[PDB]
Order: structure tokens, then C-alpha cells, then sequence
């Protein structure tokens, strides 16, 4: 849909939620990242990706040093929080209140 | 890794065109296969097993020489930034994966022939952008340049640090004990050829030491009596076939490290190298190191052919210039034998005998090559062997300086 | 003298001397943080409305601009009045920690490592412990660089600060902060180029060229990497932009990398437009330069076009019209729109992957690094010289004809007129008597 | 029931106990590396980890 | 490569060819007409993912 | 003011100005396309036929080149066009 | 299988067959009085109705 490509086409006063939803998606969808694997000494069988490298739909980090623990700044956690926040806004919208 | 290289195409010996046959191309680089690591596919342990004695490619170096000439006609992108065609053949793709006849619909521009063309990586940006896959070109271009720069033997570089060998190299060498030089050269070529590597890698240091040890033993300074950390090379008897050497490790007294880091460039001054496997293997092995680490310094122009005078990024005459030495195998052999007698490995009677045998052996090589040249005159359009004159077999070159360097290199 | 939709004057101008970097003394740092008012010292409001007591976009300064806010802050911004209160609290508290260790009278002369200071401060107001950093707050500038001082400890210091034997990785700080009530759709709002998002990019500092090569090999598969060659602030470093896009700046003609380029180009143009011989500057060439995943052969995307212009801008070119000191969204949109217009790309200087060519006649002076090299275009039309800008006119202008020796036949005159004229036209009479 | 015990580490343990439940909305800094606000409060039994 | 919301960069097909199109004279043809295509999809369930 | 600006952006994303300033807009098509736009209905079908050469035909006959139901509120035959009055 | 047959009208019939299937998405004016884009293609069996 053209609005999905450019949220500015959606007039706020006509479709408030949908414009917000489009902006939420375009802003918080995760960012692909990359990491290496294998050994350059042995070569690699990658065809399109440069050899000994792998692509990854989410952002990634090197392995942590000390003990792990739940965190709240990862991309996925951010995606979860914003998504929930949006739907809460939806539930409180006038459309639900009438019914 | 190493994101840049410089190169120089071959020289035409008065001939108007690059000296190779279509059959040579179809033979040595055809089949739509990748030509970028084939230099060892047609080498073996010794001349006895190879078809170097007759017909086309009738010399040890012949195939590699032809390869270098072949590349000189197709490396235009590193000179003019564009892929071109020559005699109806060109690269299949911008990655220069392989060669093929030109398409009929949109042929690329025809290459304008020239010689001794300087080459820069920066002229062809797609190379760096695809460095991970186009890496093998770096090695071969370097090798071609190292040969093109000199008449007679190719040029290669030597160096020895002030530190002892690291343990990694020690362990690595202890696994290559009984290996002949030819097999060792393949591994070095294989290593640096197929994927980018950093100069701070164990193999790089390992091969660097090998070239040093080979030369030190070649000069006869390194022997069963005196060794580098226990290692040294052993040469076959001149009475049968001296063109062979293998690695050895021994109880002998270990040579002390030099007072200061030593390094220089080397080449064989006499045509014998064209048909002598230890020279070819040694050069290729040593050149492999410079391929991955680049040239440490500009080469001295003082003793090079005319076309090599003042080549950008390659040769110089200023302060930051490393001298290049050269030698003739026969005087070198005499020096090696003399060192053996002084070390007490042999008697004076044997030393005289060894000189007679080696001289007789070398004579056959000269006799074979000189007859081979008239069988393949360079005016025929292809150069299977580099041209030379009869007097070239008699040059002593800088041999005295060479052994002096080894004297200072392994104290 | 035009590139796509961008118009350029024929005169070249740029500054002629680079200001050297100097690290911040320990005492001076405390003075900045202890300033009775931090507005204009640590941050500046680009958007203050004096009728209210409110602003909406804030620009940060070195001690603070290294911060990357935790998302809980981002998803629920506070207002200006809370902001000024929040900062003054954190600044004083951070001073107390810095002074509880390292008493001033024994440490005033020492130089702080800017990288360590930025990371440490950023974690602090993120409510994250900073003890690991305090051990390495200082360095001896005469003996090493702020980078090499850190590479003495090659391991993952913390989850957002990882240092190898030759390089350091850390998220890029936010140069702008948007307060409550921010709205990109409002065309008059100041532009931020997306730098307000906490994780718009990532920087990799490196100590030596082989390390640079090593880093690039890893990044080759991702988005386009950018770098400054002239003067890389605290030290040589790549930066990897976020692979997404930013809303509101155009008709979706944009990815994050393009935004970094285009705004960098604008700064380069602005500096050329007002550089002077009597004034040193931190950097002559403000342009970024792509080093990965790039096409030198095509010019049908913004990133390509911006690069093609940047290669020319370094020579010291100026735009025919001035560009604002604090551009708004509308200003950026106009710039992008012109850049994407139909037209020829300049081809005086070819792109090269990691080396930049400069015209010897240009006022530009290369640095010592190998990244620059002189070059000779065949038919370059520009000349050195300054050019001032005239304010706009409230009245339509009048001119008086003056002729060359050339002349044109009537038919050519007519047909040239008939396709450029507003042949049917709407007019007003006015009053005669 | 905090003060009734003789454990010197009782106060910090009591403090951390609530801190675990509020790790999501209200974050605070933990000095020694390798310990997080969600670490079981009973482990804070060393003067150097307050 | 993982593309993200870039309409012009959506990868529609992954292709492989057993023969050289130049021999067939297909040099100027749509790539889809000359190379085989992979086609495999797996219908996962959102509920388990959540 | 919002819709007007948005409509301009669409009209300029296609048909860059410097290549099209001289062309004449068909008023009928322009009215229909704009009306659908602020009714939150797609207008792509109209953009292909925004212009016409007044010296060669009328704004009507320029449309009757495509005699079929363009959209549910804009129906054109070989000789006539039907649409609700604005 | 068009060109294999000997019917001179075969090319037109082949053309119309697709035209029938695309009546809704791609309507065009068939300038032949008495015919329509939805006329069964096989019936276009004469010159002058081309």
C-alpha cells in the first residue's frame, strides 16, 4: 500500500491508529546484522555472502564475559514493549469504548 | 590483510607482440577454469618425472614464463581501469574469474599492445570491493612482476630478525623435516594464494625463515656442523643430480643471531636457473612471502636491465633502498664446498672432486639450454625460454658479496 | 558548473590551516560540569519558545554527546523543564564520584581520555555502574594516543564497550535529543538526521592500517561503511550506520547511510562558503566517504549521487545559495529534492575506494596521511577566489540591455520564444487616469 | 523481620530483595561486575558487594 | 542478504543454471527464463513463537 | 493544508517539474483524481492521463480514448463520461 | 501449438484467447462492429473480423 511506503500520506484525522501503526513498524522493525564463522585457513562455501561470514536478521553482539542476566535494551525487547504500548493505545481508542 | 599491490608487465625482446601462442593459452589456462593458482599443477619432485626435456615447454621455467607473458596481455584493468580483449579473448566477468572468447553482441574494446606497463590496484576499484574473492590475483601479479623486473633469474627477498624463532614456527618446521624443497614450495604458494591473510600470521613467519635457511645452506654456511636452531638443508650429490634438497634437523651447534637485522634482494645472474628446480622453487617460495606482506622497500636500480630503471613503487636509488645481490651457481657451489672443508665435513681431495662433478653437471645444463634456444628462436612469436648470450654462463656476478651476506646473516 | 540539481559558483574557497587537538585537563572538566548553568556549555536548545518555557530538540556537546539513552527514556520522553532539572542533578552527582576518587589537588594536571570519559559518563546517567572505567580515566598524551592507551587491556570491558588488541567498538552517541512533543512532520522543526535514535550507528576506532583492513573484512557483508579521512576527531575510526531508514525527510528516497552522507556534504558546503585565511579549523574536508558495498558505475540512488558530489566538494566548491546554520526539515527536503533531480553527474574526478584525489590548484592542503593524492582534470573550469552572498530582494528587478557581438536570425529567435513563453497570460490593467 | 537477625548483611539483603522485584521499572547500579539487579538477593553476603 | 522494508531490494527469486546461456544464445533474455528457481516455504505458527 | 501538500508530493514524485511545466492538465481528470485523493482512495489510474494537448483535442475526447469503467465513480464510454457532480 | 496448424486464422485466434482472459484487468476497444473482447476466441474465424 502507498501509505505503508510513506506514512505521511495517511491523514492523522482520518486514520489515527493506522498512521501510528505504520510509523511504529517502520521505526522499530529490527536491523539485520552480520558475523563470521569457520576458519579462513580452510576456506568457505559461501556463494553470495563473502566467505566465512553469515548474515543475521537481528543485531548481534560478541559473547558476554561474565554471568548472563535478563536485560531490557535488546532490539527484541524494544520491539515487544513498543508493540504492547501500541495495542494498549488501540484498546483505549474511541472505537472500543463505544462497545 | 593487504588492500593494495603494484605490478609491472613483461618486456618484449624487440618483438612487436606478447610472445605466446593461442595453443599455449588454450593449453595452460583454457577449459574456462580459474588460472589463478596453476603455477604448481605442472611441477613435481624432480626433472626426471617431468616432460621438460623436449617439444613445447622444454625447460623447467618454460611454463611459468609463458604464464607471465600471457597475463601481460590481459591485466589492463589495473593499468587503464577497463577490461579489454586481445585476439578475440577476454575475461568472462568483472571479477576476472576466467577467460573466454569475446561475445558477438557487445565486444569489449580491443587492447592496445604495450610492454612494461606499470600496474596499480587502485585503478580498478571493484577489486578492493571484492577483495575476499579476488585475492589470488594479488599473488600471481606479484610473482609476474618479480620475474619481469629482471633478466636471467627472477628476484626475491631475504631477511632475518634479531629474535629467535617463535615456538609455532619451530613446531611447524619439525613436521616438515623429510620434505623435499619442491613440495615445500607448493604449500607456501598454496597458502598465500587462496584467501587473504594478515602478515602477522604464523605461516608468514614460518616461510620467511625457510627462505633464510635455504639461502644460508645454499651458501654452505649452514651445515651439519652449524645450523639455525637445529635446522638446515641437505643437497644431493653432484655425481648424480645436485638439483635437489631436503630439510634436516640436527644436533649441530646453533648459529648465533646477527648483531642487527639483515635483509636484501637476490637473483640468479646466470641462465642456469631456467632449467634448475631448486632455483625456481626457492624463488617462488620466497616471493610468496613478499606477496602477502608487500615489498619492504624499493629495490636498488643499480644492477638491473634498462626497462627496470626507476619503476614507480618498485625500484629506486634514494636513501630508503635495499641493495640486490646476485650469484652464479658454479662459483656458489665452489664456495659451499670450500666452507664444508673449513668446517671439516670433507677433505681437500673431496672438495676438488666435488668441484669437478658440479662443473660437469652444470655444463650439461648450459649445453641443453643453448641448443634449446636455437630450436625455439624468439622470432617465432612465442618465448618458451628467456633469451641469453653464450657469455652469460661465465659471469661471476656478486657471488663474493652474497656469501659475505650469509657470513653476516648467520654468525 | 552544476551537478544534477545543485548549482555551483565558479570560485573555490577553503581554509588553509588545521587546528591541532588537545585533550581536556582534569580540572577544566570539573569546571564545565560544575557550571552554574549547563545550557550553552553542555547542551543547547535549537527550538526554545520564550513565550513558554519549552523547547523540543536539544544539541549535545562532547562530554555528553557520547551518551546513548536506554530505550525506556526514548519511548517516554520528558519535557524541557524536567530535562534541565534532570541534567543538573546528574552532572553534580557525577562530579562527586569523580572527586571521591582522584582528589583534585593531586590530579588537576592529568589529561582525561575523551573516549573513556564519554563512555563512563554515558553509562552513569544510564544508571549503570562505571567502576571499571575509573581506573583508566587518564593518559599521557606525549607517550600514546587515546586509542593506544586503551588497547593495553584487550578484552570486553563491558557489554557496550569492547576493545581488542588493535581496535575499540562502541555505539555512537546521540548528537541530538528530542524532548516531549517532538514532531518531524512539522516542516519548521530542526533536522536531526536520525541521530536522536539511540542506536543509529556504531563506531570502530583503530590504531593502525592493518587493523583497518581487518575490520573492513568483517563488515563487507553489511551496509555501507563510512569514514572521515581528513581529521577523525579523537582518532581514526570507521562507523557502521543502522541499516534502516528515517521517516519524514523525503518521499522514502532515503536509507540511514544516505542521510549521514547528505548532511555531511551540506556541512562541507557551508564551511567552504565561509572559510577564511585567518582562521584555523579542525578539518578541511567534512565529507564522509564510503568504503564498502558501493557502486562507482551508477548514479540512480541518493547515496551514489551524494558521493559523486562529495568527491567534488572537497576541492573547495560553493553553492550558489547559502544554506542555513541550523537547517529545518524543509531545508533538507529541498536539498535532497535538488540532488535527486535529473541531470548529469560530474566526472572530473573518479571515485576511488580508499584514496581521494585533489586538484593541485585548489586551495585545499592535504594532510600527511596517504589517503590523498593530486590529480589533473583535463578541462576544469573553476578558479580560486572568495564569493559573498547577497540578501534577497523584496521587489522584481529591472535590467538594462547590453549586447555581445553575436547575433541570431529572426526564425531562431521566434521558435526559441514560442516554446519558452507564457503565450496566453492573465494580467491586470491598474488605473490609467 | 530484618533487624531481629544478627547477620550484618541483613540490611543490604533486605534492600536487594525489593530491588529484584523492581528491576524492570526502576534500574540501579551494581558495583562489582558479574552481578545484576536480578541476582538472588540472598547472595549479597560480602561487604565488598554493597 | 536480509533486506528490510526496501521495496526495490526485495529478493523475489534465487536462481541456478545447469548450462551456459551464451551457447543457447539466451544472452539477452530475462534471467528467470534461463535459470532454475527454488521454491520452498514453511508455515510456522505465531502462537508458539510468542 | 495537509492534504494539499501531500497531493503535491504525489504529483511531483511522478512528472518532475522541469520536464513537465509546459504541459496542460485535463481539468476533468484533475478534479476526479484530487477528489478521490482526499477521500482516501487510490488515484494511480488517473495519473497516467493527467495531461492533454489542447491543440489536438478537447478534455473530453482526450479521455474517450479509453472507453471503459476506470473506477466505480468514473465511467467513460466511446462518446461520453459519467461522474457525480462535485 | 499455434504455428503448427494450417488455419490462416490461427494467429488471430491465439491472440484473442488471451484477450478473453484479460477482459477485466486490461480492457481494450475491439474496433469490429458486432464483436467484443468477451466473444469466444475460437469464433474469430474470418478476415475482416481481425
Amino acid at each position: 500500500p502507498p501509505g505503508f511506503l510513506n506514512p505521511q500520506l495517511i491523514n492523522p484525522q482520518q486514520a489515527p491508529l493506522l498512521r501510528a501503526f505504520a510509523e511504529h513498524i517502520r521505526a522499530n522493525w529490527p536491523q539485520p546484522s552480520e558475523f563470521g564463522y569457520g576458519s579462513t585457513l580452510q576456506g568457505s562455501a559461501n556463494l553470495f555472502i563473502p566467505p566465512n561470514r553469515m548474515v543475521y536478521p537481528w543485531p548481534n553482539q560478541p559473547l558476554p564475559r561474565l554471568t548472563v542476566a535478563p536485560t531490557y535494551d535488546s532490539a527484541m525487547s524494544n520491539w515487544i514493549s513498543t508493540t504492547i504500548a501500541f495495542f494498549i493505545r488501540v484498546v483505549n481508542s474511541v472505537n472500543m469504548t463505544a462497545t | 590483510a593487504q588492500r593494495q599491490f603494484f605490478g609491472l608487465t613483461y618486456n618484449f625482446y624487440g618483438q612487436p607482440a606478447p610472445l605466446f601462442d593461442l595453443n599455449d593459452l588454450q593449453e595452460l589456462a583454457g577449459c574456462y577454469a580459474r588460472p589463478w593458482t596453476s603455477r604448481f599443477s605442472h611441477l613435481a619432485i624432480s626433472t626426471g618425472s617431468l616432460p621438460v626435456w623436449s617439444a613445447r615447454y622444454p625447460s623447467v621455467a618454460s611454463r611459468n614464463i609463458i604464464v607471465n607473458t600471457l597475463l601481460g596481455a590481459h591485466l589492463n584493468p589495473f593499468a587503464g581501469g577497463q577490461v579489454t580483449s586481445h585476439q578475440g579473448i577476454t575475461w568472462r566477468d568483472p571479477v576476472l574469474s576466467s577467460l573466454a572468447p569475446v561475445p558477438a553482441i557487445q565486444p569489449p574494446p580491443v587492447w592496445a599492445v604495450a610492454e612494461n606497463v606499470p600496474l596499480d590496484s587502485n585503478n580498478y576499484p571493484t577489486y578492493v570491493l571484492n577483495l575476499s574473492s579476488m585475492w589470488p590475483i594479488n599473488q600471481d601479479v606479484h610473482i609476474m612482476t618479480m620475474w619481469a623486473l629482471s633478466d636471467q633469474g627472477p628476484i626475491y627477498h631475504l631477511e632475518v630478525p634479531v629474535d629467535p624463532m617463535p615456538a609455532a614456527t619451530t613446531a611447524a618446521l619439525m613436521a616438515y623435516i623429510g620434505v623435499p624443497i619442491a613440495h615445500l614450495a607448493q604449500t607456501a604458494y598454496r597458502f598465500a594464494g587462496q584467501l587473504p591473510q594478515s602478515p602477522d600470521s604464523t605461516m608468514v613467519s614460518t616461510i620467511r625463515w625457510l627462505s633464510a635457511i635455504w639461502f644460508g645452506s645454499l651458501t654452505g654456511r649452514l651445515n651439519r656442523s652449524r645450523t639455525c636452531n637445529g635446522f638446515y638443508f641437505e643437497f644431493a650429490k653432484p655425481a648424480l643430480n645436485p638439483d635437489q634438497a631436503v630439510l634436516k634437523w640436527n644436533d649441530g651447534a646453533r648459529a648465533a643471531p646477527p648483531a642487527a637485522a639483515q635483509s636484501s634482494y637476490m637473483r640468479c645472474i646466470s641462465p642456469h636457473w631456467q632449467h634448475q628446480i631448486v632455483e625456481v622453487a626457492g624463488a617462488l617460495m620466497s616471493q610468496s612471502v613478499t606477496a602477502v606482506t608487500g615489498l619492504p622497500a624499493l629495490i636498488d636500480e643499480a644492477t638491473l636491465p634498462a626497462w627496470s630503471q626507476g619503476v614507480a613503487n618498485l625500484t629506486g636509488n634514494g636513501q630508503g633502498v635495499v641493495p640486490c645481490l646476485d650469484y652464479n651457481p658454479v662459483p656458489m657451489a665452489a664456495a659451499r664446498h670450500l666452507q664444508w672443508r673449513q668446517d671439516g665435513l670433507i677433505t681437500a681431495a673431496q672438495e676438488a672432486q666435488l668441484n669437478n662433478d658440479y662443473t660437469a653437471y652444470a655444463l650439461t645444463i648450459e649445453r641443453h639450454l643453448t641448443a634449446m634456444l636455437v630450436a625455439n628462436p624468439i622470432a617465432a612469436g612465442r618465448m618458451p625460454i628467456q633469451p641469453f648470450n653464450a657469455a652469460d654462463f661465465g659471469q661471476a656476478g656478486q657471488t663474493a658479496a652474497a656469501v659475505a651476506l650469509a657470513q653476516a646473516m648467520f654468525v | 558548473a552544476a551537478v544534477f540539481g545543485i548549482q555551483l559558483v565558479p570560485k573555490l574557497n577553503t581554509s588553509t590551516t588545521r587546528r591541532t587537538f588537545l585533550p581536556l585537563r582534569f580540572d577544566l572538566l570539573l569546571d564545565r560540569l560544575q557550571s552554574t548553568n549547563l545550557h550553552g556549555v553542555l547542551y543547547r536548545a535549537l527550538d526554545f519558545n520564550p513565550v513558554d518555557r519549552s523547547a523540543t530538540v536539544i544539541q549535545t556537546y562532547p562530554p555528553l554527546n557520547a551518551w546513548s539513552p536506554h530505550p525506556a527514556f526514548i519511548e517516554n520522553p520528558l519535557d524541557y523543564r524536567d530535562w534541565t532539572e534532570f541534567i543538573h542533578d546528574r552532572a553534580l552527582a557525577f562530579v562527586g564520584v569523580l572527586t571521591q576518587r582522584y582528589p583534585l589537588t593531586q590530579n588537576a594536571q592529568r589529561y582525561t581520555n575523551p573516549l573513556v570519559l564519554g563512555a563512563a559518563f554515558g553509562d552513569f546517567l544510564n544508571a549503570r555502574s562505571i567502576d571499571i572505567f575509573l581506573d583508566r580515566l587518564f593518559y599521557g598524551p606525549t607517550q600514546e594516543s587515546p586509542i593506544t592507551s586503551i588497547t593495553k587491556f584487550p578484552y570486553q570491558w563491558t557489554i557496550d564497550f569492547n576493545v581488542t588488541a588493535d581496535s575499540v567498538r562502541t555505539p555512537a552517541g546521540c548528537k541530538y535529543i528530542t524532548l516531549y512533543g517532538y514532531d518531524p512532520s512539522r516542516p519548521s522543526t530542526p533536522a536531526t538526521y536520525g541521530k536522536h535514535r539511540p542506536t543509529y550507528a556504531t563506531v570502530f576506532y583503530y590504531s593502525t592500517l592493518p587493523a583497518r583492513s581487518r575490520l573492513l573484512a568483517n563488515l563487507a557483508a553489511g551496509p555501507t561503511v563510512l569514514e572521515h579521512f581528513d581529521s577523525p576527531t579523537y582518532g581514526p575510526h570507521l562507523l557502521l550506520p543502522q541499516t534502516g531508514d528515517v521517516l519524514g525527510y523525503s518521499s522514502s528516497l532515503i536509507s540511514q547511510a544516505a542521510l549521514l552522507m547528505v548532511e555531511s556534504v551540506m556541512d562541507a558546503l557551508r564551511d567552504n562558503a565561509n572559510a577564511s585565511a585567518s582562521t584555523a579549523v579542525t578539518r578541511l574536508d567534512q565529507s564522509y566517504h564510503p568504503v564498502t558495498s558501493f557502486d562507482p558505475s551508477t548514479f540512480n540512488t541518493l547515496l551514489q549521487r551524494a558521493t559523486n558530489l562529495a568527491l567534488l566538494a572537497v576541492q573547495g566548491v560553493q553553492s550558489e545559495s547559502a544554506i542555513p546554520a541550523i537547517p529545518t526539515m524543509s531545508d533538507v527536503r529541498s536539498f535532497v529534492a535538488r540532488l535527486m533531480a535529473e541531470g548529469d553527474p560530474q566526472q572530473w574526478f573518479p571515485y576511488r575506494v580508499d584514496q581521494i584525489l585533489y586538484w593541485p590548484e585548489s586551495p585545499f592542503v592535504p594532510p600527511i596521511g596517504p589517503f590523498y593524492a593530486p590529480f589533473r582534470p583535463v578541462n576544469f573550469p573553476f578558479t580560486t577566489g572568495s564569493y559573498t552572498v547577497v540578501p534577497d530582494a523584496s521587489r522584481p528587478l529591472r535590467l538594462l540591455p547590453q549586447y555581445r557581438n553575436a547575433t541570431i536570425t529572426v526564425q531562431q529567435a521566434d521558435d526559441a520564444y514560442e516554446d519558452t513563453a507564457l503565450s496566453p497570460l492573465i494580467t491586470t490593467h491598474g488605473f490609467c487616469v | 523481620a530484618g533487624p531481629m537477625t544478627s547477620d550484618p548483611h541483613s540490611p543490604v539483603k533486605v534492600f536487594m530483595a525489593l530491588a529484584n522485584l523492581l528491576a524492570q521499572p526502576e534500574p540501579i547500579a551494581i558495583g562489582v561486575p558479574g552481578m545484576h539487579q536480578t541476582t538472588p538477593a540472598s547472595q549479597f553476603s560480602h561487604p565488598g558487594v554493597w | 542478504p536480509f533486506t528490510r522494508l526496501v521495496q526495490n531490494d526485495v529478493i523475489t527469486n534465487v536462481l541456478v543454471a545447469r548450462v551456459d546461456p551464451a551457447q543457447r544464445g539466451d544472452a539477452a533474455v530475462d534471467i528467470r527464463a534461463t535459470h532454475a528457481t527454488f521454491a520452498a516455504a514453511l508455515p510456522v505458527d505465531p502462537a508458539a513463537i510468542v
